[PDB]
């Protein structure tokens, strides 16, 4: 049995860690202008 | 002419308001 | 006489006239009053307006060569801007009528009758028991007005800047701000077409539902809404059968069951959309504009790669470039 | 009573008159199509096919 | 087709419609002729807008 | 006679009757699994 | 209760779960791409 | 100026015909005794 | 002749008429100006 | 002078909304009505009738 | 019998109704939504339109799309096995055959929709007012992404999928079709703006002249689930905006159908318009203004602004929005005021 | 009611109201002329939409005379 | 376009007619 | 160079404080 | 209010979910992955790959013309190195 | 023709009531859908032919 | 001209003085209860 | 022809406007219960 | 307030609705020559 408020916490930041990278990807990738 | 239509249609609007918000059935309660 | 002044305030409070004329109201309702005769008047019989302050007058009254779609009430000259341009600052009301006078007498009079009128419906609801919080629903799209017609003008340093009186008018102002501020790639106006198009979505969703899960007490020939009386006990609606249909198209935890969770969302959704087109509007009053996605892909060599977002860019030159033709002496477009 | 949207469902089981309304809807679409010839017949100039 | 339409024709003429689709569809009751020749009217309509 | 075209249609009018095929297959082998009364 | 594993809510969800995490897993590298 | 002939008479009648239809049938209902 | 039973009477209240009115002059004042365009 | 221009006039109005919403609902609380409209003494239907 | 076996399964209380309408449904919106996605991240519109259109080329959820097909395929439905793409898939890609592949699957999945809409209703036992709103969104998508590239040359003058490449369809129909001066479209954003309306003060009036019926103040938990009395004052709400704006409702029954009405038919008014341009008889211009604009040089009014704001636009953009033309503008050529 | 010449000759078609075939009928033959109808539409449609090329059948203005 | 609706509207009405002008009691939803 | 090493360590810091508090169970 | 499925709650709780998880996500993530990183997504939609847009002088795009010879055009623009 | 189908109209009108629409078992107004589309298809597509 | 000016700002002090010594007449009073 | 640009709508408002007011009274003459 | 008791209602036979439309009808079909002139 894994307590609820962890799971969320854990796939919460997950979740901003992936789309953090998404904004990064923003300055650096195809999608720059450099 | 155009003119006058336009102000007369506007004038009917205006015209209507009136009646509706003064002029309307009386909102009655329970016994309707 | 109990007191006159006593008496006075009394009748202005009493919640048994027929419109509720309040505190708020004995300010609304004459400036509302003047805002509204002074348009009537204007759109009907106003004389062309130099709106660019570059003697070039622009006629928008019925009177004058115009019609409902083209009219409209033309924005004060730009070589006034900010200046208060009240009648009595006119050598002439013929001086008042071509630089734009009219215009400033009814956005101001209109946006303090209807910040009021915001106050009111605060009153009433405190005067009649009921909980506030309904002039907060109404702060949004009065949020837009402010916005439209004082925020952008003093943001962009003129009153000429702001939207005109007109439903072409109100075009204009569009394409151009889409121009000089790219509005569409702008996050709070997407959330602003969010809540307008959520809330016509969710108006006719909760109108069809509860009308569609009606208990019967009318014939087969006789209008269902004559089964509602006014001032009922009981609903006129199965509430749980509702929740049962709506709950089985989606799936169930995706349906309310709570008709005050309901009504709220009802609420919050739209309000919450419109309040950030209206702080959209606020924002790009001093150039926070759009996402500038222009020649952001490009390959290996350094060519650039068009997208859709160029495109709009191309779309917009044209505004921009064609837009007030002969207003502009120099080449960037600050103001 | 019937509600002004509502003011045809008289024929709903009434097969003697909602033959006759149909009947009254056919001379009207025939009725047009005969009377709106002649108003081009009336202004359509045969001069010049071409 | 005005030959099939003439085959076809008899048929309804002579056969009944099952018990399953005379429940289904309603039939029996006008205002479902109404419903399927609406459908059909304006499917033809997009044809001939189209044509 | 018989073009590419044609022989294109024949592949899609054949793998679409197989897409209703297997649906149906399914869907008639698993009602009749569980639906007791 | 004594629930069951295989669902057609299990169907539905993967059909959704699975693609998705596989497209995060192929966006996330596309962030690394350059010229 | 320079405007339609028909559209004066277009919007009379496009006020009136309807109106006309209304005001015919809210009498008619107001008429009716109890 | 027999009086048609299948007739019923048809009912328009105040308020439908003022919403009715309402609904023609803002049409009204909306495609005038196309009319004369 | 952009940034600091908008992001302060977001935080003023939202202030202006929270304004409102507290001030209307302490003048509803103090005069003890925040939460509902008495089902028994619902003071509307103790108004005479504007009609 | 095997059939009503079937559709005892079918008919089934899950978590997720399936229904005889899932049999289209379920099918068509996932390849839908799934084409979208699909497209979005890996399918490029090079070939097609001169562009970029995927996350794998550098676009971001804005500017990505599954843009339409050339406009050389005409109004083809761009088949994977059709002649054009002759069952390859890369091909088939890059022709646009993935837009094709969405709008159709999609135009199906919105009609399986509304089918389980009408089933579900049918099932439970309501009317079905929620499958006649639901037209509205029907036309529109209908209107917009089937008639009016019908009308067109090709599918190319379409809305592509994507953020974006809506915006442009927007500044295309204000440049081109002047959409904006169009009698259909206001009563279009009049249903949708005052269905907004509707929604928003609807809600803060029921939530605002709520019964206490409980001793917290978050109001929320004090709802009976179970009908009986109503949980706000209509009474009260009635009084109130009969003050405050002389007009107020008093019949719940025809409140919420209002509810219906003014944001379905507006959708429905703006189909209209959109079908008409699909023909290009649009209500660009107004011939009595023009005539006097010809003879008279000092004659302006915010009509006559707007459409040099179209020929602008369209000069501008025509060249890099329709490839297909060859476009060649030089710069003499191109209308523009002062010094801009 | 009121009979007439002509009402009396119509009289036998017009009788078998409720009249309906037991069980699923003739329906399941219903249902292949509806699935042959189908793809006679798709082919007709394929074929005006140039999807469906046939030597001998040219879809424009030309073929004609 | 505007047939659609009308096709729609009385097929509806159609396969409604018993639950038109309302509906009446039971609570049973969410169990088979 | 990759800072992401701080983030982490003060990311996991805020529930920490509050998971430890599950651990003793008491005060939340 | 309930239906046969096991409640969600539950499995997103239950430690057998994670255990099988814990390999099955990542697994996905990895795959999505080397299908982007091993170039193998450009070949599968025909993208372009950053040095794939134009030939080296060409400054034109390769605009498909026609519908029915549109595969072989296709083709002979990748022709030209692009 | 217009003038024939409103005089014939008007006739239908007043003699609403004829026995032909009367169902001979219920003694009520009944119109056979099924016979009468088939009788209508055999006279459409008889008329088709011709054409 | 500088008439009118004066007329209107009388004419703004009267509803503006109404407005203030409004509320301030014991307005939080006026309510159906607590007072 | 070279006539009246306002024959045409004072021709029919003259027959309108008229023959509603009749038609507004008959009507709810008519519907009077009993 | 009081219901007016001064009120009666007012009335339109068939024969004077035939009786008016001819009085307007033919009036019209008499001065529109002189409308149009
Ligand atoms: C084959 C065509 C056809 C037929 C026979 C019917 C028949 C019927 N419809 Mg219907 N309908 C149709 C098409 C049709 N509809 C279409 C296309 C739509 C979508 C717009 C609708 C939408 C619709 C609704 C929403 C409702 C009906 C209702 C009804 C019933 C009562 C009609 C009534 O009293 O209205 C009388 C109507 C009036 C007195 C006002 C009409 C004013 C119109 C709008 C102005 C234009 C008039 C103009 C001359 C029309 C030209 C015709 C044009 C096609 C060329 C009746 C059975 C009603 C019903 O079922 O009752 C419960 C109902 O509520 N229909
Ligand atoms: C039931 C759900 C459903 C529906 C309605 C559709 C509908 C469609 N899909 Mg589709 N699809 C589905 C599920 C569905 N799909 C699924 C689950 C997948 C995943 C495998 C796909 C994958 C897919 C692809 C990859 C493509 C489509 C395409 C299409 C479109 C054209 C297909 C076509 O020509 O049909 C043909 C219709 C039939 C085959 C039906 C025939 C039924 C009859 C009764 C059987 C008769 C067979 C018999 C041999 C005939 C004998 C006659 C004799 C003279 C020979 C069409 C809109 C194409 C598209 O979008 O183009 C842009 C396309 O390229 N689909
Ligand atoms: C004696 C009968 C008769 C004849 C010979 C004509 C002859 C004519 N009419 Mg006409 N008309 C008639 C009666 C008749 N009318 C009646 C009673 C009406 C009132 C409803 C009209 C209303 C009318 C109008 C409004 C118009 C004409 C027009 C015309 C002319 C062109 C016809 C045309 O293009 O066909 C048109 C062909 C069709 C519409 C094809 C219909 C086929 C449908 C879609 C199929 C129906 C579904 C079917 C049941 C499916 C099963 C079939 C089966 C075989 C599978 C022509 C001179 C036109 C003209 O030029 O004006 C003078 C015109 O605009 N007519
Ligand atoms: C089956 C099978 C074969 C398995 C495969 C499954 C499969 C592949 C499925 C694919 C389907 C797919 C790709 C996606 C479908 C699209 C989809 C998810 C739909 C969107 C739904 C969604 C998430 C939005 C819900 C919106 C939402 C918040 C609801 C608004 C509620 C609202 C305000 C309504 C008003 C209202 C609500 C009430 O609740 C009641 C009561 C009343 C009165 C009332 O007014
Ligand atoms: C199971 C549940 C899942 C169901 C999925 C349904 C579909 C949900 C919507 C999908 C959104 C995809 C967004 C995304 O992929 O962006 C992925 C992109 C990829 O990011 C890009 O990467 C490129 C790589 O070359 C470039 O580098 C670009 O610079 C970079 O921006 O991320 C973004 O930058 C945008 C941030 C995400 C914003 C999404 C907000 C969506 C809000 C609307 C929600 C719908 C209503
Ligand atoms: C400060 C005061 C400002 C004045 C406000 C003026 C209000 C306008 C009144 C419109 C008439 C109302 C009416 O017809 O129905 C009055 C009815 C009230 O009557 C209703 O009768 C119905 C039928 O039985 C139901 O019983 C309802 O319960 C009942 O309340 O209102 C409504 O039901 C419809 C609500 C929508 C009102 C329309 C919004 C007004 C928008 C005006 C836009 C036009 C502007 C043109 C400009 C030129
Ligand atoms: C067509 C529809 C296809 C549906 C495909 C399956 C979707 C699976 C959804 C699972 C979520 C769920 O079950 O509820 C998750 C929980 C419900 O919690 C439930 O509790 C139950 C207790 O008996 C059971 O344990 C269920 O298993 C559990 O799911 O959330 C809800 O209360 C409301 C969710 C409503 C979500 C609506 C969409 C909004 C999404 C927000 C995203 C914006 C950020
Ligand atoms: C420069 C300063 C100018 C000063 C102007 C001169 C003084 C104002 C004179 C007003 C004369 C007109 C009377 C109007 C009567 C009336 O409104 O209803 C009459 C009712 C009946 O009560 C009323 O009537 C009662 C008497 S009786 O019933 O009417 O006989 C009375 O007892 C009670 O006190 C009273 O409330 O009055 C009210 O309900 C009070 C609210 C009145 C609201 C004013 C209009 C609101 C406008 C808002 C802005 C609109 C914008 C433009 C709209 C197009
Ligand atoms: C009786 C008789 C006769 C006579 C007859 C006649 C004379 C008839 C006529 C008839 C007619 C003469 C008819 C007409 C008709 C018409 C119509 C019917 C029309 C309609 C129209 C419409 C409906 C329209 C609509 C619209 C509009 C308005 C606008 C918008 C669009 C639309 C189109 C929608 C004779 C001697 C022979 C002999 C026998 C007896
Ligand atoms: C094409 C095609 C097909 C199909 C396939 C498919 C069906 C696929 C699918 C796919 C999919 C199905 C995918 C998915 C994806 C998803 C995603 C990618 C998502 C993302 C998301 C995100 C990113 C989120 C974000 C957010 C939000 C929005 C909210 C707020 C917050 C956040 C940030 C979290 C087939 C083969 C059949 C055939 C051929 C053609
Ligand atoms: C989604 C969701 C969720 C989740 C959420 C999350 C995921 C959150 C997170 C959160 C977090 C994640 C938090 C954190 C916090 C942290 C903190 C608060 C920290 C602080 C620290 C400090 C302040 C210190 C600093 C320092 C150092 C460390 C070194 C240098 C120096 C100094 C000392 C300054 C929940 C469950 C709610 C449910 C709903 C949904
Ligand atoms: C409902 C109807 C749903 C129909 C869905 C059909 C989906 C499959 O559609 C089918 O795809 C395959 C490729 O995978 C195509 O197959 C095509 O490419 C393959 C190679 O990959 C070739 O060997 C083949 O000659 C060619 O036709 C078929 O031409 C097409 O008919
Ligand atoms: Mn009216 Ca805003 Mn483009 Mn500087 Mn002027
Ligand atoms: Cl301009
Ligand atoms: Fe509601």
């Amino acid at each position: 049995r894994i307590p609820l408020w962890i799971v969320a916490t854990v796939a919460g930041m997950g979740v901003i860690v992936i789309v953090g990278l998404f904004f990064y990807g923003a300055y650096a990738g195809l999608g720059s202008s450099l | 002419m155009e003119t006058i239509t336009y102000v007369f249609i506007f004038a009917c609007i205006i015209a209507l308001f009136f009646f509706a918000i003064f002029f309307r059935e009386p909102p009655r309660i329970t016994k309707k | 006489s109990a007191n006159l002044w006593e008496r006075f305030c009394n009748w202005v409070t009493s919640t048994d006239n027929r419109l509720y004329v309040g505190w708020f109201g004995v300010i609304m309702i004459p400036t509302l009053l003047a805002a509204t005769i002074c348009f009537v008047i204007a759109f009907i019989a106003a004389p062309p307006v130099d709106i660019d302050g570059i003697r070039e007058p622009v006629s928008g009254s019925l009177l004058y060569g115009n019609n409902i779609i083209t009219g409209a009430v033309v924005p004060s000259s730009n070589a006034i801007g900010l200046h208060f341009y009240p009648i009595w600052e006119a050598a002439s009301l013929d001086e008042w009528l071509y630089n734009g006078g009219p215009y400033q007498l009814i956005i101001f009079h209109f946006l303090l009758g209807a910040s009021c009128y915001m106050g009111r419906q605060w009153e009433l609801s405190y005067r009649l028991g009921m909980r506030p919080w309904i002039c907060v629903a109404y702060s949004a799209p009065l949020a837009s007005a402010f916005a439209v017609f004082l925020i952008y003008p003093i943001g962009q340093g003129s009153f000429s800047d702001g939207m005109p009186l007109g439903i072409s008018g109100t075009f204009n102002f569009m394409i151009v701000f889409q121009a000089e501020h790219n509005i569409l790639m702008h996050p709070f106006h997407q959330l602003g077409v969010a809540g307008v198009f959520g809330g016509a979505l969710f108006c006719a969703m909760h109108g069809s539902l509860v009308t569609s899960s009606l208990i019967r007490e009318t014939t087969e020939t006789e209008s269902a809404n004559y089964g509602y009386k006014f001032g009922q006990e009981e609903e006129t609606y199965n509430i749980v059968a509702a929740h049962g249909y709506f709950g089985r198209l989606i799936f169930q935890y995706a349906s309310f069951n709570n008709s005050r969770s309901l009504h709220f969302f009802l609420a919050a959704w739209p309000v919450v959309g419109v309040w950030f087109t209206a702080l959209g509007i606020s924002t790009m009053a001093f150039n926070l504009n759009g996402f500038n996605f222009n020649h952001s892909v490009i390959d290996a060599k350094g060519n650039v790669i068009n997208t859709w977002a160029d495109i709009i860019n191309r779309a917009n030159l044209g505004m921009e470039v064609m837009h007030e033709r002969n207003a502009h002496n120099f080449p960037l477009d600050l103001a | 009573g019937l509600p002004w949207y509502r003011v045809h469902t008289v024929l709903i089981n009434d097969p003697g008159r909602l033959i006759a309304a149909h009947l009254m809807h056919t001379a009207l679409v025939a009725g047009w199509a005969g009377s709106m010839a002649l108003y081009e017949l009336a202004t359509f100039d045969p001069s010049d096919p071409v | 087709a005005g030959i099939v339409g003439i085959i076809a024709g008899l048929f309804h003429i002579l056969v009944r419609p099952p018990q399953r689709l005379y429940k289904a569809l309603r039939m029996g009751n006008i205002e479902t002729v109404l419903s399927s020749s609406i459908a059909a009217v304006f499917f033809a309509a997009f044809v001939v807008a189209g044509t | 006679t018989i073009t590419p075209s044609l022989k294109g249609f024949f592949i899609g009018l054949l793998s679409g009757a197989v897409v209703l095929g297997l649906t149906f297959a399914v869907l008639i082998a698993i009602s009749q699994i569980d639906k007791v009364q | 209760v004594s629930y069951p594993i295989f669902t057609v809510r299990w169907v539905a969800v993967h059909t959704l779960a699975v693609p998705t995490i596989f497209f995060l897993g192929a966006i996330a590298a596309m962030q690394f791409i350059q010229r | 100026m320079e405007v339609n002939q028909l559209g004066l008479i277009a919007t009379a009648l496009f006020v009136l015909v309807p109106s006309v239809f209304l005001i015919i049938l809210y009498v008619q209902t107001e008429s009716q005794q109890k | 002749m027999e009086p048609n039973p299948n007739r019923q009477p048809v009912e328009l209240n105040r308020t439908s008429l003022y919403l009715g009115l309402l609904l023609i002059l803002v049409l009204a004042l909306l495609f005038s100006s196309y009319f004369f365009n | 002078r952009s940034w600091l221009a908008t992001s302060h006039f977001v935080l003023a109005f939202f202030f202006l909304v929270g304004h409102l919403w507290h001030a209307g609902r302490a003048r509803a609380a103090a005069a003890g009505f925040e939460k509902g409209i008495d089902r028994e003494s619902e003071p509307v239907l103790s108004m005479p009738s504007l009609d | 019998g095997w059939f009503d076996i079937l559709d005892d399964w079918l008919k089934r209380d899950r978590f997720v109704f399936v229904g005889w309408s899932g049999i289209l449904l379920f099918p068509c919106a996932y390849l839908a939504l799934g084409g979208w996605l699909t497209g979005t991240t890996f399918v490029t519109s090079w070939y097609t339109h001169g562009l970029a259109s995927s996350y794998l080329e550098g676009c971001n959820f804005l500017t990505v799309a599954v843009s339409t097909p050339a406009n050389s395929m005409g109004h083809s439905l761009l088949l994977l096995w059709g002649p054009e793409a002759q069952g390859d898939f890369t091909r088939w890609c890059q022709l646009g055959g993935l837009w094709t592949f969405i709008a159709l699957h999609g135009a199906f999945g919105l009609i399986g929709f509304m089918l389980r809409q009408f089933e579900i209703a049918r099932l439970v036992g309501v009317r079905p007012y929620n499958a006649i709103a639901f037209s509205a969104p029907i036309a529109v998508f209908v209107s917009v992404f089937l008639i009016y590239p019908l009308g067109q040359s090709s599918w190319f003058f379409a809305p592509s999928f994507g953020v974006a490449a809506i915006f442009r369809f927007l500044l295309f129909f204000q440049g081109f079709h002047n959409w904006t001066l169009n009698p259909f479209h206001m009563m279009g954003v009049a249903g949708v703006l005052g269905g907004a309306l509707l929604c928003a003060i609807h809600g803060a009036t029921v939530e605002n002249t709520l019964f206490q019926d409980g001793e917290g103040a978050s109001t929320f938990r004090a709802f009976n689930p179970t009908q009986a009395e109503e949980t706000y004052s209509m009474v009260t709400a009635n009084r109130f905006w009969s003050q405050i704006f002389g007009i107020a409702f008093s019949n719940k029954r025809w409140l919420h159908f209002f509810m219906l009405f003014v944001p379905v038919t507006g959708l429905w008014m703006s189909a209209i318009g959109v079908v008409g341009l699909a023909l290009n008889l649009r209500s660009y211009d107004f011939i009595s203004q023009e005539i006097r604009a010809a003879e008279d040089p000092e004659f302006e009014t915010f009509y006559t602004k707007n459409l040099l704001l179209n020929e602008g636009i369209r000069a501008w953009m025509a060249p890099q929005d329709q490839p297909h033309e060859n476009f060649v503008f030089p710069e003499e050529v191109l209308p523009r005021g002062n010094a801009l | 009611a009121r009979r007439t010449w002509l009402g009396d000759i119509l009289r036998p078609l017009n009788s078998e109201y409720g009249k309906v075939a037991p069980g699923w009928g003739t329906t399941p033959l219903m249902a292949v002329f509806m699935g042959l109808f189908l793809v006679f539409l798709l082919i007709i449609l394929e074929i005006y939409n140039s999807t469906l090329i046939l030597d001998g059948v040219n879809v424009s203005w030309k073929a004609l005379g | 376009l505007l047939f659609f609706f009308g096709h729609i509207w009385h097929g509806a009405r159609t396969l409604f007619r018993d639950v038109f002008s309302g509906i009446d009691p039971e609570l049973s939803p969410e169990q088979v | 160079i990759a800072q992401l090493t701080m983030i982490a360590m003060i990311g996991i810091a805020g529930p920490m404080i509050i998971f430890l508090l599950a651990v003793r169970r008491g005060n939340l | 209010g309930t239906t046969g499925e096991r409640p969600f709650s539950d499995i997103i709780t239950s430690v057998r979910y994670w255990v099988i998880h814990s390999i099955t996500i990542p697994a996905l993530f990895i795959a999505g992955w080397l299908f982007v990183s091993t170039g193998l997504a450009y070949d599968v939609f025909g993208t372009p790959r950053p040095d794939s847009y134009y030939a080296q002088e060409q400054r034109s795009i390769p605009l498909v013309t026609d519908r029915f010879e549109a595969k072989q055009q296709v083709e002979t623009f990748l022709e030209q190195l692009k | 023709l217009s003038g024939l189908l409103f005089l014939a109209a008007c006739w239908h009108w007043v003699y609403w009531d004829l026995e032909l629409f009367r169902d001979p078992r219920t003694g009520e107004p009944a119109l056979d859908l099924p016979k009468m589309f088939g009788i209508h298809l055999f006279l459409a597509g008889l008329l088709c032919f011709g054409f | 001209m500088e008439t009118l000016k004066i007329t209107v700002y009388i004419v703004v002090t009267f509803f503006v003085l109404l407005f203030v010594f409004g509320f301030l007449s014991g307005d939080p009073a006026r309510n159906p209860k607590r007072k």
